[PDB]
Protein backbone atom coordinates (compact mmCIF):
# COMPACT_ATOMS: atom_id res chain seq x y z
CA UNK A 1 0.00 0.00 0.00
CA UNK A 2 3.26 1.89 1.04
CA UNK A 3 4.93 3.01 -1.67
CA UNK A 4 8.80 4.78 -1.64
CA UNK A 5 9.41 6.81 -4.95
CA UNK A 6 13.02 8.13 -5.88
CA UNK A 7 14.23 10.59 -8.04
CA UNK A 8 15.96 9.46 -11.73
CA UNK A 9 19.45 8.98 -12.39
CA UNK A 10 21.54 11.76 -13.02
CA UNK A 11 24.98 12.53 -14.24
CA UNK A 12 27.04 14.82 -12.03
CA UNK A 13 30.36 16.18 -12.55
CA UNK A 14 33.28 16.14 -9.82
CA UNK A 15 32.35 18.74 -6.81
CA UNK A 16 29.22 19.05 -7.37
CA UNK A 17 26.46 17.66 -5.45
CA UNK A 18 23.05 15.93 -5.82
CA UNK A 19 19.54 15.83 -3.96
CA UNK A 20 17.84 12.30 -4.08
CA UNK A 21 14.59 12.29 -2.56
CA UNK A 22 12.16 9.36 -1.94
CA UNK A 23 8.50 10.15 -1.29
CA UNK A 24 6.48 7.91 0.56
CA UNK A 25 2.98 7.26 0.32
CA UNK A 26 0.28 5.47 2.42
CA UNK A 27 1.14 5.94 5.96
CA UNK A 28 2.12 8.47 8.78
CA UNK A 29 5.76 9.53 8.12
CA UNK A 30 6.82 10.54 11.61
CA UNK A 31 7.25 6.81 12.76
CA UNK A 32 9.58 4.59 10.51
CA UNK A 33 13.35 5.35 9.99
CA UNK A 34 14.19 6.38 6.96
CA UNK A 35 17.00 4.37 5.57
CA UNK A 36 19.18 4.61 2.58
CA UNK A 37 21.42 2.44 0.75
CA UNK A 38 24.56 2.22 -1.24
CA UNK A 39 24.57 -0.57 -4.44
CA UNK A 40 28.44 -0.43 -6.00
CA UNK A 41 28.48 -2.95 -8.50
CA UNK A 42 31.34 -5.28 -6.61
CA UNK A 43 31.06 -4.09 -3.19
CA UNK A 44 27.86 -4.76 -2.41
CA UNK A 45 25.08 -2.96 0.46
CA UNK A 46 26.89 -0.34 2.42
CA UNK A 47 24.07 0.78 4.19
CA UNK A 48 24.91 4.25 4.64
CA UNK A 49 22.02 6.36 7.32
CA UNK A 50 19.61 6.44 9.34
CA UNK A 51 16.70 8.76 10.38
CA UNK A 52 12.90 9.31 11.41
CA UNK A 53 11.07 12.06 9.86
CA UNK A 54 9.36 14.46 12.67
CA UNK A 55 11.30 14.04 15.44
CA UNK A 56 14.18 15.34 13.16
CA UNK A 57 16.44 12.91 14.60
CA UNK A 58 19.40 11.26 12.54
CA UNK A 59 22.18 8.48 12.79
CA UNK A 60 24.80 8.21 9.96
CA UNK A 61 27.58 5.51 9.85
CA UNK A 62 31.03 7.31 10.69
CA UNK A 63 31.86 6.59 7.25
CA UNK A 64 29.45 9.08 6.32
CA UNK A 65 28.96 11.83 8.72
CA UNK A 66 30.29 15.04 6.80
CA UNK A 67 29.75 13.58 3.42
CA UNK A 68 25.57 12.84 3.37
CA UNK A 69 23.03 14.74 4.76
CA UNK A 70 19.61 13.93 5.97
CA UNK A 71 16.16 16.09 6.19
CA UNK A 72 12.62 15.61 5.54
CA UNK A 73 9.88 17.70 5.08
CA UNK A 74 6.89 16.06 6.95
CA UNK A 75 4.09 17.96 5.14
CA UNK A 76 5.40 16.72 2.00
CA UNK A 77 6.50 13.69 2.94
CA UNK A 78 10.08 13.49 0.66
CA UNK A 79 13.21 12.39 2.64
CA UNK A 80 16.33 13.59 1.82
CA UNK A 81 20.15 12.99 0.97
CA UNK A 82 22.35 15.31 0.23
CA UNK A 83 25.56 13.97 -1.27
CA UNK A 84 28.17 16.87 -0.78
CA UNK A 85 31.98 16.93 -3.01
CA UNK A 86 30.82 14.68 -5.33
CA UNK A 87 33.51 12.08 -6.56
CA UNK A 88 34.30 8.88 -8.67
CA UNK A 89 33.91 6.00 -5.64
CA UNK A 90 30.30 7.92 -5.35
CA UNK A 91 28.89 6.63 -9.01
CA UNK A 92 26.56 3.64 -7.69
CA UNK A 93 23.33 3.33 -7.13
CA UNK A 94 21.09 4.21 -4.44
CA UNK A 95 18.21 3.12 -2.51
CA UNK A 96 15.61 4.92 0.45
CA UNK A 97 14.12 2.42 2.70
CA UNK A 98 11.32 1.86 5.34
CA UNK A 99 12.51 -0.68 8.02
CA UNK A 100 12.01 -1.67 11.78
CA UNK A 101 12.91 -4.61 12.94
CA UNK A 102 13.15 -5.12 9.47
CA UNK A 103 14.18 -3.24 6.20
CA UNK A 104 10.12 -3.03 5.53
CA UNK A 105 9.97 -1.75 1.82
CA UNK A 106 12.18 -0.57 -0.65
CA UNK A 107 12.29 2.23 -2.73
CA UNK A 108 13.40 2.06 -6.55
CA UNK A 109 16.50 3.75 -7.25
CA UNK A 110 18.23 6.27 -8.34
CA UNK A 111 21.74 6.17 -10.03
CA UNK A 112 24.31 8.46 -9.67
CA UNK A 113 27.53 8.72 -11.71
CA UNK A 114 30.31 10.58 -11.30
CA UNK A 115 32.39 11.40 -14.67
CA UNK A 116 34.03 14.37 -16.07
CA UNK A 117 33.06 13.11 -19.54
CA UNK A 118 31.13 15.57 -22.50
CA UNK A 119 28.93 13.46 -24.42
CA UNK A 120 30.97 11.73 -27.57
CA UNK A 121 30.38 8.87 -29.97
CA UNK A 122 31.79 5.34 -29.99
CA UNK A 123 35.13 4.85 -32.38
CA UNK A 124 33.94 1.18 -33.47
CA UNK A 125 36.84 -1.17 -33.98
CA UNK A 126 36.22 -4.27 -36.00
CA UNK A 127 37.32 -7.51 -34.58
CA UNK A 128 38.17 -9.45 -37.56
CA UNK A 129 40.59 -12.66 -37.31
CA UNK A 130 43.85 -11.67 -39.04
CA UNK A 131 46.84 -13.52 -40.71
CA UNK A 132 45.75 -17.63 -40.95
CA UNK A 133 45.07 -18.60 -37.16
CA UNK A 134 41.56 -19.67 -36.59
CA UNK A 135 40.32 -22.46 -38.73
CA UNK A 136 37.32 -24.67 -39.34
CA UNK A 137 33.70 -24.89 -37.92
CA UNK A 138 32.50 -21.47 -36.96
CA UNK A 139 33.98 -17.76 -38.01
CA UNK A 140 33.74 -16.10 -34.87
CA UNK A 141 33.82 -12.40 -35.14
CA UNK A 142 33.17 -9.14 -33.16
CA UNK A 143 33.08 -4.99 -33.23
CA UNK A 144 34.72 -3.67 -30.12
CA UNK A 145 33.47 -0.40 -29.15
CA UNK A 146 36.21 1.98 -28.17
CA UNK A 147 35.14 4.76 -25.36
CA UNK A 148 31.57 7.12 -25.16
CA UNK A 149 29.32 8.18 -23.11
CA UNK A 150 26.60 7.68 -21.58
CA UNK A 151 25.39 4.29 -21.89
CA UNK A 152 23.11 4.64 -24.66
CA UNK A 153 24.95 1.95 -26.70
CA UNK A 154 23.27 -0.50 -28.90
CA UNK A 155 23.97 -2.79 -31.06
CA UNK A 156 22.39 -4.42 -33.91
CA UNK A 157 24.96 -6.85 -35.44
CA UNK A 158 22.00 -8.41 -37.36
CA UNK A 159 23.74 -11.59 -38.91
CA UNK A 160 25.67 -12.12 -42.21
CA UNK A 161 24.12 -14.72 -43.05
CA UNK A 162 23.96 -18.02 -41.72
CA UNK A 163 24.77 -17.27 -37.65
CA UNK A 164 22.96 -16.79 -34.17
CA UNK A 165 25.42 -17.00 -30.95
CA UNK A 166 25.09 -12.96 -30.19
CA UNK A 167 26.72 -12.00 -27.58
CA UNK A 168 27.02 -8.21 -26.24
CA UNK A 169 29.42 -8.36 -23.33
CA UNK A 170 28.85 -5.48 -20.38
CA UNK A 171 30.06 -2.15 -20.35
CA UNK A 172 33.54 -0.90 -18.74
CA UNK A 173 32.96 2.45 -16.80
CA UNK A 174 36.91 3.13 -17.00
CA UNK A 175 38.53 6.68 -16.95
CA UNK A 176 35.18 8.04 -17.15
CA UNK A 177 34.27 6.73 -20.65
CA UNK A 178 32.97 3.66 -22.02
CA UNK A 179 34.21 0.41 -23.63
CA UNK A 180 32.57 -2.67 -24.98
CA UNK A 181 32.07 -5.50 -27.76
CA UNK A 182 29.83 -7.71 -28.97
CA UNK A 183 30.43 -10.97 -30.31
CA UNK A 184 29.28 -13.60 -33.36
CA UNK A 185 29.31 -17.45 -34.35
CA UNK A 186 29.15 -17.37 -37.96
CA UNK A 187 30.07 -20.94 -39.81
CA UNK A 188 32.81 -21.07 -42.60
CA UNK A 189 30.85 -21.96 -45.56
CA UNK A 190 28.39 -18.38 -45.16
CA UNK A 191 31.15 -16.36 -44.85
CA UNK A 192 32.52 -14.21 -46.39
CA UNK A 193 30.16 -15.39 -49.44
CA UNK A 194 27.82 -12.95 -47.97
CA UNK A 195 29.13 -10.33 -45.71
CA UNK A 196 28.64 -9.62 -41.67
CA UNK A 197 28.40 -5.96 -40.39
CA UNK A 198 27.51 -4.22 -37.05
CA UNK A 199 25.91 -1.44 -36.62
CA UNK A 200 26.82 0.47 -33.19
CA UNK A 201 23.67 3.20 -32.46
CA UNK A 202 24.39 6.18 -30.15
CA UNK A 203 21.47 7.97 -29.96
CA UNK A 204 22.34 9.77 -26.55
CA UNK A 205 23.86 11.91 -29.65
CA UNK A 206 21.95 10.55 -32.46
CA UNK A 207 24.65 9.42 -34.83
CA UNK A 208 25.29 5.88 -36.01
CA UNK A 209 27.33 3.52 -37.67
CA UNK A 210 27.70 0.36 -40.12
CA UNK A 211 30.84 -1.79 -40.92
CA UNK A 212 31.56 -4.54 -42.92
CA UNK A 213 34.01 -6.83 -41.14
CA UNK A 214 36.12 -8.68 -43.76
CA UNK B 1 30.70 -3.46 12.74
CA UNK B 2 30.30 -6.87 12.19
CA UNK B 3 31.09 -9.91 9.56
CA UNK B 4 28.51 -11.91 7.49
CA UNK B 5 29.76 -14.76 5.62
CA UNK B 6 27.71 -16.11 3.50
CA UNK B 7 28.60 -19.56 3.88
CA UNK B 8 28.34 -20.82 -0.08
CA UNK B 9 28.50 -18.22 -3.08
CA UNK B 10 27.13 -19.92 -5.70
CA UNK B 11 24.06 -22.56 -5.89
CA UNK B 12 23.89 -24.01 -8.77
CA UNK B 13 20.47 -25.72 -8.53
CA UNK B 14 18.34 -27.30 -11.29
CA UNK B 15 14.54 -26.62 -10.18
CA UNK B 16 12.93 -28.55 -7.29
CA UNK B 17 14.93 -28.94 -4.83
CA UNK B 18 15.88 -27.86 -1.52
CA UNK B 19 18.07 -25.04 -0.95
CA UNK B 20 20.08 -24.39 2.14
CA UNK B 21 22.27 -20.91 2.62
CA UNK B 22 23.72 -20.18 5.73
CA UNK B 23 24.98 -17.11 7.27
CA UNK B 24 27.14 -15.99 10.07
CA UNK B 25 27.50 -13.15 11.55
CA UNK B 26 30.05 -12.04 13.76
CA UNK B 27 28.76 -11.76 17.48
CA UNK B 28 25.38 -12.13 19.50
CA UNK B 29 22.50 -10.22 17.17
CA UNK B 30 20.58 -10.66 20.39
CA UNK B 31 19.76 -7.19 21.46
CA UNK B 32 19.44 -6.20 25.13
CA UNK B 33 15.38 -6.23 24.41
CA UNK B 34 15.14 -9.98 23.95
CA UNK B 35 14.64 -10.69 20.48
CA UNK B 36 18.03 -11.27 17.49
CA UNK B 37 17.84 -9.51 14.00
CA UNK B 38 18.91 -11.71 11.61
CA UNK B 39 16.72 -11.01 8.18
CA UNK B 40 16.62 -12.47 4.53
CA UNK B 41 15.62 -10.29 1.01
CA UNK B 42 16.20 -11.66 -2.08
CA UNK B 43 17.40 -9.10 -5.08
CA UNK B 44 15.85 -10.09 -8.58
CA UNK B 45 18.26 -8.58 -11.25
CA UNK B 46 16.95 -4.99 -11.97
CA UNK B 47 14.87 -4.26 -9.26
CA UNK B 48 15.83 -3.25 -5.41
CA UNK B 49 15.79 -6.44 -3.41
CA UNK B 50 13.17 -7.11 -0.99
CA UNK B 51 12.59 -8.63 2.47
CA UNK B 52 12.00 -12.49 3.27
CA UNK B 53 11.74 -13.73 6.24
CA UNK B 54 12.32 -10.74 8.92
CA UNK B 55 12.96 -11.10 12.70
CA UNK B 56 14.88 -14.78 11.90
CA UNK B 57 12.20 -17.09 11.89
CA UNK B 58 8.63 -14.25 10.82
CA UNK B 59 7.40 -14.92 7.85
CA UNK B 60 6.64 -11.68 5.57
CA UNK B 61 3.73 -10.90 3.86
CA UNK B 62 2.50 -12.21 0.28
CA UNK B 63 5.24 -14.14 0.44
CA UNK B 64 5.89 -17.86 0.10
CA UNK B 65 5.16 -21.01 2.27
CA UNK B 66 8.33 -22.49 0.36
CA UNK B 67 10.80 -20.29 2.52
CA UNK B 68 12.17 -22.04 5.98
CA UNK B 69 14.15 -19.36 8.82
CA UNK B 70 15.96 -20.12 11.32
CA UNK B 71 19.53 -20.24 13.67
CA UNK B 72 21.14 -19.77 17.16
CA UNK B 73 24.20 -18.27 17.69
CA UNK B 74 27.14 -17.86 14.55
CA UNK B 75 24.46 -19.81 12.23
CA UNK B 76 21.68 -18.71 10.73
CA UNK B 77 19.74 -20.66 7.81
CA UNK B 78 17.41 -20.21 5.07
CA UNK B 79 15.67 -22.70 3.48
CA UNK B 80 13.42 -22.88 0.55
CA UNK B 81 12.24 -26.32 -0.40
CA UNK B 82 10.76 -26.07 -3.31
CA UNK B 83 12.61 -23.40 -5.30
CA UNK B 84 11.04 -22.28 -8.36
CA UNK B 85 12.12 -19.86 -11.46
CA UNK B 86 11.09 -16.72 -9.51
CA UNK B 87 13.16 -17.04 -7.11
CA UNK B 88 16.36 -17.45 -8.68
CA UNK B 89 18.68 -14.38 -7.53
CA UNK B 90 21.06 -13.45 -4.99
CA UNK B 91 20.02 -13.31 -0.94
CA UNK B 92 21.54 -10.95 1.08
CA UNK B 93 21.53 -12.02 4.84
CA UNK B 94 21.53 -9.08 7.23
CA UNK B 95 22.08 -7.79 10.97
CA UNK B 96 20.57 -5.25 12.79
CA UNK B 97 21.48 -5.46 16.93
CA UNK B 98 24.28 -3.33 16.38
CA UNK B 99 25.25 0.04 14.69
CA UNK B 100 26.10 -0.07 11.63
CA UNK B 101 23.91 -2.42 9.57
CA UNK B 102 26.03 -4.70 7.80
CA UNK B 103 24.98 -6.56 4.94
CA UNK B 104 26.21 -10.21 3.93
CA UNK B 105 28.21 -10.78 0.86
CA UNK B 106 25.07 -12.80 -1.29
CA UNK B 107 25.22 -15.73 -2.19
CA UNK B 108 23.63 -16.55 -5.15
CA UNK B 109 20.88 -19.19 -7.19
CA UNK B 110 21.62 -20.29 -11.03
CA UNK B 111 20.61 -23.05 -12.89
CA UNK B 112 22.20 -25.86 -12.80
CA UNK B 113 24.41 -27.53 -15.78
CA UNK B 114 26.99 -30.28 -16.26
CA UNK B 115 30.23 -28.95 -17.08
CA UNK B 116 31.00 -26.96 -20.58
CA UNK B 117 35.01 -26.75 -21.94
CA UNK B 118 35.29 -22.75 -22.82
CA UNK B 119 35.58 -22.22 -26.63
CA UNK B 120 38.82 -19.04 -26.95
CA UNK B 121 38.92 -16.88 -30.12
CA UNK B 122 41.86 -14.30 -30.30
CA UNK B 123 41.48 -11.54 -32.89
CA UNK B 124 44.53 -8.95 -33.29
CA UNK B 125 43.62 -5.32 -33.96
CA UNK B 126 42.18 -3.49 -36.60
CA UNK B 127 44.02 -0.82 -38.97
CA UNK B 128 42.01 1.34 -37.93
CA UNK B 129 42.17 1.34 -34.21
CA UNK B 130 45.93 0.52 -35.39
CA UNK B 131 45.41 4.41 -37.00
CA UNK B 132 44.83 6.04 -33.70
CA UNK B 133 47.57 5.52 -32.43
CA UNK B 134 46.01 2.90 -30.40
CA UNK B 135 46.07 -0.87 -30.47
CA UNK B 136 44.15 -3.44 -28.50
CA UNK B 137 43.86 -7.12 -28.62
CA UNK B 138 41.24 -9.52 -27.32
CA UNK B 139 40.41 -13.35 -26.68
CA UNK B 140 37.20 -14.04 -26.47
CA UNK B 141 36.22 -17.17 -23.97
CA UNK B 142 32.73 -17.84 -25.25
CA UNK B 143 29.39 -20.33 -24.38
CA UNK B 144 30.61 -22.15 -21.17
CA UNK B 145 30.44 -23.33 -17.97
CA UNK B 146 31.16 -23.62 -14.89
CA UNK B 147 31.93 -19.39 -14.48
CA UNK B 148 34.96 -19.32 -12.60
CA UNK B 149 37.62 -18.37 -15.07
CA UNK B 150 41.06 -16.86 -15.20
CA UNK B 151 42.66 -15.33 -18.14
CA UNK B 152 46.22 -14.69 -18.01
CA UNK B 153 48.10 -12.54 -21.13
CA UNK B 154 51.25 -13.46 -21.24
CA UNK B 155 52.44 -11.47 -24.35
CA UNK B 156 55.23 -13.45 -25.52
CA UNK B 157 55.47 -15.72 -22.30
CA UNK B 158 57.33 -13.48 -19.61
CA UNK B 159 55.07 -10.51 -18.78
CA UNK B 160 52.02 -11.40 -17.18
CA UNK B 161 50.43 -7.75 -18.56
CA UNK B 162 47.78 -5.73 -16.33
CA UNK B 163 46.09 -3.09 -18.31
CA UNK B 164 43.06 -5.70 -18.51
CA UNK B 165 38.96 -4.96 -18.80
CA UNK B 166 36.76 -7.99 -18.44
CA UNK B 167 33.18 -8.28 -19.15
CA UNK B 168 31.19 -11.39 -17.68
CA UNK B 169 27.71 -12.42 -18.61
CA UNK B 170 24.52 -13.29 -16.81
CA UNK B 171 24.05 -16.70 -17.57
CA UNK B 172 22.32 -18.09 -20.38
CA UNK B 173 18.14 -18.38 -21.10
CA UNK B 174 18.21 -21.23 -23.46
CA UNK B 175 21.73 -22.88 -22.25
CA UNK B 176 22.67 -21.50 -18.65
CA UNK B 177 25.94 -20.97 -19.93
CA UNK B 178 28.09 -18.04 -19.66
CA UNK B 179 30.79 -15.99 -21.73
CA UNK B 180 33.26 -13.25 -21.62
CA UNK B 181 35.53 -10.78 -23.21
CA UNK B 182 39.17 -9.94 -22.43
CA UNK B 183 40.49 -6.72 -23.71
CA UNK B 184 44.52 -6.23 -23.22
CA UNK B 185 44.96 -2.60 -23.59
CA UNK B 186 48.44 -1.71 -25.93
CA UNK B 187 49.74 1.76 -26.57
CA UNK B 188 50.15 1.41 -30.56
CA UNK B 189 53.56 1.45 -30.17
CA UNK B 190 53.89 -0.85 -27.21
CA UNK B 191 52.15 -3.12 -29.63
CA UNK B 192 54.43 -2.87 -32.64
CA UNK B 193 57.29 -3.52 -30.19
CA UNK B 194 56.45 -7.22 -29.71
CA UNK B 195 55.67 -10.27 -32.17
CA UNK B 196 52.60 -12.95 -30.79
CA UNK B 197 50.80 -12.81 -27.62
CA UNK B 198 49.03 -15.31 -25.30
CA UNK B 199 45.91 -15.49 -24.06
CA UNK B 200 45.71 -18.05 -21.14
CA UNK B 201 42.88 -19.24 -19.63
CA UNK B 202 42.67 -21.98 -17.00
CA UNK B 203 38.51 -23.74 -16.73
CA UNK B 204 38.62 -26.88 -14.80
CA UNK B 205 37.96 -28.79 -18.13
CA UNK B 206 41.03 -28.68 -19.24
CA UNK B 207 44.17 -30.13 -18.02
CA UNK B 208 46.17 -28.24 -20.18
CA UNK B 209 45.11 -24.83 -20.10
CA UNK B 210 43.33 -23.61 -23.45
CA UNK B 211 45.77 -21.63 -25.07
CA UNK B 212 45.51 -19.16 -28.54
CA UNK B 213 48.40 -17.01 -29.52
CA UNK B 214 48.74 -14.53 -32.11
CA UNK B 215 51.55 -13.62 -34.42
CA UNK B 216 52.02 -10.12 -34.75
CA UNK B 217 55.16 -10.94 -37.23
CA UNK B 218 54.58 -13.39 -40.44
CA UNK B 219 51.65 -11.66 -41.22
Amino acid sequence: RVQLLESGAELMKPGASVQISCKATGYTFSEYWIEWVKERPGHGLEWIGEILPGSGRTNYREKFKGKATFTADTSSNTAYMQLSSLTSEDSAVYYCTRGYSSMDYWGQGTSVTVSAAKTTPPSVYPLAPGCGDTTGSSVTLGCLVKGYFPESVTVTWNSGSLSSSVHTFPALLQSGLYTMSSSVTVPSSTWPSQTVTCSVAHPASSTTVDKKLE
Amino acid sequence: ELVMTQSPLSLPVSLGDQASISCRPSQSLVHSNGNTYLHWYLQKPGQSPKLLIYRVSNRFSGVPDRFSGSGSGTAFTLKISRVEAEDLGVYFCSQGTHVPYTFGGGTKLELKRADAAPTVSIFPPSSEQLTSGGASVVCFLNNFYPKDINVKWKIDGSERQNGVLNSWTDQDSKDSTYSMSSTLTLTKDEYERHNSYTCEATHKTSTSPIVKSFNRNEC
